[PDB]
């Protein structure tokens, strides 16, 4: 059990982007407790969506979170430079281990 | 010291309007004519005083010698104290577990450790001024009521207003008071010296439950009041419901002389179940072939047990072993 | 029960204790 | 929380409707003691309390005025004039784990039971017959408090149940939060019906000319009839006088 | 604001031990929930144990089940993991997070937002 | 409803049965039958209830 | 009578008491006379999603 998450993207200045995040009928769906995270080289990843439409502070509205089933998807709007960086989704589950994590996205900007 | 207190400490218990009419209520009372302890405010500032069941305080000072006080169950700050603190302003209210100095510091204007604070509250200050509280704890309320007239307690009758009912929870038990000075210094610890005040003294009293007859006017104010209890000329006016009684032999109560012991007479405990021949057996049985013995129609004891075996596991499903002398069942199996 | 002479008159009572001995309870029998 | 030390928090000075509470949790109890549901929408109260806890599903029961049980002895217990309502819904789904949720215990062991509505969250060792064992566990000398380890597989009756309490007292106190129900215009000198803050009547409504105290909400004559009501708006004191009838 | 740094880790040999410490600042770590995030070189991150606020419910890594004890010192305010009977396998970098809802009335998912400093261990001769 | 809920949110098929005993004219029973009617004694009857 | 309900509403089915079953959706008199039957039924009325 855990989250399948594609390798990386790619997309020029003004671009939106899309990712999915797949999962058993047991810790996406069913709880809708599905996170996100970012993480720029040398710094502890980052949260940036959880909650899936709940956007945490400081996250720029261009991140937007769905769950439908058990598939889950993030969407990124306006490609800028910071992107340059590590993702991320994570949720919580109800057997033993309470985490399971994907495999992790590069969000590369040309 | 010691000194009565006469006809006082009525007040309002209810809050709800009655005219012209006589009414008997059962509530904690200051019982009249009882001695109330007498403690000055010079220096040594003050000593403790029980919180027994509520406190009729009443303070006599023209100079605002008396500012405060703390409550709370002990001066640690494992428990949440309370606060009240007068000032020229308003009262601050406070409930925080503040752990208190060895003695209430003297207002340079606060000397105390920490708080956790849970509830807090300010509203405006309670200010030949006869300042009467009274302080009342029972029912997950702490109730103030208060009167302030002109001028030894006087003889002159007066009743009480509630003029706040805090609803924090804090288990009350030691009471003391808060005490101040004019440029005088503060300090965590101080000898019996302490400061030059104003002439003053501060009187203490305690409430018991008490049945009443209260006379309302027609204005709506208690006049005058007759404790039910004192004595029989009371207890007579109260049994008519009438402040005059004419000539005459009436009926009142009944007495009846209460029981000095409880005494409990049973069989001497006798043919008993055996237990000791279950755990003292010498050869047991084999698993897949356990042993069941049925065990009934005696007088079984779980006291014996703990004599044998250190008892590396000893644990029941169901029932709790303190408990387990109790019971009656129907037929126990081993 | 309470015998009183009035309370216009005066407050002194005396008490009558109905069936009981005070051997057991100025006293009169 | 858990049931060993659960959580209370007031709840007062707003607009109350008890008709959302039908959404959330399939609710397979709620009743109440001293009113009915269906007409909680309208009465003012004194100051409702709200007390949240995590407790076994045989024991639901145990919260009920004056029952025995071992839920109601030493854990937590209510009053046996309770007024108002309890309310539980299985959730069996958020706290239960694989292996035991060991995270929700309970006081197995207590000297004496405990007066309504105290908790007590000291953590001692029982004793055993002789000086309590200081930091051991013999015979008896048992932890105080035994975790429940709840798991995804058990039989309903010992899987969680998450409860929450209401309780609240209506001798018409100054009212602090009321149903929703909207205000009308005040009408003098006519036979009417009134609703006067919770308090339901009839008679004719004249201006009064007695001197309420500040702190008082309601007039009485004698027998309990309520003689006169303070208006909750423009607090105007009202007198209330039946209208005329006789025998014919 | 509140930061979580780390240290204990770095090289060992295998079939030793190691303790963990966490230092929690900007709040107090007596009273928030905590687990562990272990990251493998060039993997994503992974679940390695959980405190309660209770202190009596704790929750392991399975793989590392029987082992990687965890305890709080809330006289020193830090948290502290010990690895040990370490393996080859277990090279990796170390993260101490806290839980974000940690409050009694937030009606709101669990979510980890203080992440820890994190240090790296590795064991091998 | 989806077949995984707490037991209050499950459904319930439901029939009502309503029916009035003024004794009105007898339109169903039969568990029993019917007896020779009898005149003059001291008797115990049962007429359709 | 025959409709189908919730399963933690089977007390709310009674003449004139409260819930929200027995106020407006559907109510039977003050005086009523009869017998009620509910069964849970999950196996025949209830599809997936
Ligand atoms: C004996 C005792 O409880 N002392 C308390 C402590 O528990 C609490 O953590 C602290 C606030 O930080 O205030 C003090
Ligand atoms: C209910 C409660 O807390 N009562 C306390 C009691 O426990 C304590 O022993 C006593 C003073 O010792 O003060 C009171
Ligand atoms: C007999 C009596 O006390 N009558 C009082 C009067 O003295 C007072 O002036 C008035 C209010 O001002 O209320 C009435
Ligand atoms: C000593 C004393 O109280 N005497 C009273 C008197 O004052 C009163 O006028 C009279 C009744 O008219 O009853 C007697
Ligand atoms: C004044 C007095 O004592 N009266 C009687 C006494 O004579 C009698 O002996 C006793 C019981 O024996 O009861 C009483």
């Amino acid at each position: 059990s855990a989250l399948t998450q594609p390798a990386s993207v790619s997309g020029s200045p003004g671009q939106s982007i899309t990712i999915s995040c797949t999962g058993t009928s047991s810790d996406v769906g069913g709880y809708n407790y599905v996170s996100w995270y970012q993480q720029h080289p040398g710094k502890a990843p980052k949260l940036m969506i959880y909650d899936v439409s709940n956007r945490p502070s400081g996250v720029s509205n261009r991140f937007s979170g769905s769950k439908s089933g058990n598939t889950a998807s993030l969407t990124i709007s306006g490609l800028q430079a910071e992107d340059e960086a590590d993702y991320y989704c994570s949720s919580y589950t109800s057997s033993s281990t309470l985490y399971v994590f994907g495999t992790g996205t590069k969000v590369t900007v040309l | 010291a010691y000194t009565n207190s006469f006809t006082r400490g009525v007040y309002y218990p209810d809050k709800v309007f009655r005219s012209s009419v006589l009414h008997s209520t059962q509530d904690l009372f200051l019982p009249f004519f009882s001695n109330v302890t007498w403690f000055h405010a010079i220096h040594v500032d003050n000593p403790v005083l029980p919180f027994n069941d509520g406190v009729y305080f009443a303070s006599t000072e023209k100079s605002n010698i008396i500012r405060g006080w703390i409550f709370g169950t002990t001066l640690d700050s494992k428990t949440q104290s309370l606060l009240i603190v007068n000032n020229a302003t308003n009262v601050v209210i406070k409930v925080c577990e503040f752990q208190f100095c060895n003695d209430p510091f003297l207002d340079f204007r606060v000397y105390s450790s920490a708080n956790n604070c849970t509830f807090e509250y300010v509203s405006q200050p309670f200010l030949k001024n006869l300042r009467e509280f009274v302080f009342k704890n029972i029912d997950g309320y702490f109730k103030i009521y208060s009167k302030h007239t002109p001028i030894d307690l006087p003889q002159g009758f007066s009743a009480l207003e509630p003029l706040v009912d805090l609803p924090i929870g804090i288990n009350i038990t030691r009471f003391q008071t808060l005490l101040a000075l004019h440029r005088s210094y503060l300090t965590p610890g101080d000898s019996s010296s302490g400061w030059t005040a104003g002439a003053a003294a501060y009187y203490v009293g305690y409430l018991q439950p008490r049945t009443f007859l209260l006379k309302y006017n027609e204005n709506g104010t208690i006049t005058d009041a007759v404790d039910c209890a004192l004595d029989p000329l009371s207890e007579t006016k109260c049994t008519l419901k009438s402040f005059t009684v004419e000539k005459g032999i009436y009926q009142t109560s009944n007495f009846r002389v209460q029981p000095t012991e409880s005494i409990v007479r049973f069989p001497n405990i006798t043919n008993l179940c055996p237990f000791d021949e279950v755990f003292n057996a010498t050869r047991f049985a084999s698993v897949y072939a356990w042993n069941r013995k049925r065990i009934s129609n005696c007088v079984a004891d779980y006291s014996v047990l703990y004599n044998f075996a250190p008892f590396f596991a000893f644990k029941c499903y169901g029932v709790s072993p303190t408990k387990l002398n109790d019971l009656c069942f129907t037929n126990v199996y081993a | 029960s309470v015998i009183t002479p009035g309370t216009n008159t005066s407050n002194q009572v005396a008490v009558l204790y109905q069936g009981v001995n005070c051997t057991e309870v100025n006293v009169f029998q | 929380a858990s049931v060993y030390a659960w959580n209370r928090k007031r709840i007062s000075n707003c607009v109350a409707d008890y008709s959302v509470l039908y959404n959330f949790a399939p609710f397979f109890a709620f009743k109440c003691y001293g009113v009915s549901p269906t007409k909680l929408n309208d009465l003012c109260f004194t100051n409702v309390y709200a007390d949240s806890f995590v407790i076994r599903g045989n024991e639901v029961s145990q919260i009920a005025p004056g029952q025995t049980g071992n839920i109601a002895d030493y854990n937590y217990k209510l009053p046996d004039d309770f007024t108002g309502c309890v309310i539980a819904w299985n959730s069996n789904k958020l706290d239960s784990k694989v292996g035991g949720n060991y995270n929700y215990r309970y006081r197995l062991f207590r000297k004496s039971n405990l007066k309504p509505f105290e908790r007590d969250i000291s953590t001692e060792i029982y004793q055993a017959g002789n000086k309590p064992c200081n930091g051991v566990a013999g015979v008896n000398c048992y932890f105080p408090l035994q975790s429940y380890g709840f798991r995804p597989t058990y039989g309903v009756g010992h899987q969680p149940y998450r409860v929450v309490v209401l309780s609240f007292e209506l001798l018409h106190a100054p009212a602090t939060v009321c149903g929703p129900k909207k205000s009308t215009n005040l009408v003098k000198n006519k036979c009417v019906n009134f609703n006067f803050n919770g308090l339901t009547g009839t008679g004719v409504l004249t201006e009064s000319n007695k001197k309420f105290l500040p702190f008082q909400q309601f007039g009485r004559d004698i027998a309990d009839t309520t003689d006169a009501v303070r208006d909750p708006q423009t607090l105007e004191i009202l007198d209330i006088t039946p209208c005329s009838f006789g025998g014919v | 604001q509140v930061q979580l740094v780390e240290s204990g880790g770095g090289l060992v040999k295998p079939g030793g031990s190691l303790r963990l410490s966490c230092a929690a600042s900007g709040f107090m770590i007596s009273d928030s929930y905590m687990n562990w995030i272990r990251q493998p070189p060039g993997k994503g991150l992974e679940w390695v144990s959980y405190i309660s606020s209770n202190g009596y419910a704790i929750y392991y890594g399975d793989s590392v089940k029987g082992r990687f004890t965890i305890s709080r010192d809330n006289a020193k305010n830090f948290l502290y993991l010990q690895m040990n009977s370490l393996r080859v396998e277990d090279t990796a970098v170390y993260y101490c997070a806290r839980e974000q809802p940690g409050g009694y009335y937030d009606s709101s998912g669990y979510r980890l937002d203080p992440w820890g400093q994190g240090i790296l261990v590795t064991v091998s001769s």
